[PDB]
């Protein structure tokens, strides 16, 4: 808070995912701008769906 | 704020593939939409798209071979369901949605 703000507390489900393969994304995106600006709450359903992820159950 | 617990360049790390993996689910749609049309610039557009169709098949999860499947996996069921307004991970993206 000195100069800039603190880190946040990582969310711990994804503390889990091993982010090594992640590095060649590392200077690759726009966090951003590539969210078509609607709303948050509607991830529920516009990102991704079972079918999608093959759901067990 | 750097341990762990917070870590800026892992927080940067699942952001950056949670969000390529939202541009690409949609993109793989608009590409199929016309065939494999090169319109697209995304840096891992064709990374994600190559997981994205392996993960609507794949029943390995949790064991699975694929180092960015069984990741993508678990990175997209955080943002369908997170609501914080100051989640380190989906501040980015809750600021990319916002009205403003
Ligand atoms: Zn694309
Ligand atoms: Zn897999
Ligand atoms: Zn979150």
């Amino acid at each position: 808070g000195s100069h800039m703000v603190p880190e946040p507390d990582l969310p711990h489900d994804l503390r889990h995912l091993n982010t090594e393969p992640m590095e060649i994304f590392r200077n690759s995106v726009k966090i951003e701008e590539i969210m078509p600006n609607g709303d948050p709450l509607l991830a529920g359903q516009n990102t991704v769906d079972e079918v999608y992820v093959s759901r067990p159950s | 704020a750097t341990g762990p617990t917070a870590d800026p360049e892992k927080r940067k790390l699942i952001q950056q593939q949670l969000v390529l993996l939202l541009h690409a689910h949609k993109c793989q749609r608009r590409e199929q939409a016309n065939g494999e049309v090169r319109a697209c610039s995304l840096p891992h557009c064709r990374t994600m798209k190559n997981v994205l169709n392996h993960m609507t098949h794949c029943q390995a999860g949790k064991a699975c071979q694929v180092a960015h499947c069984a990741s993508s996996r678990q990175i997209i069921s955080h943002w369908k369901n997170c609501t914080r307004h100051d989640c380190p991970v989906c501040l980015p993206l809750k600021n990319a949605s916002d009205k403003r």
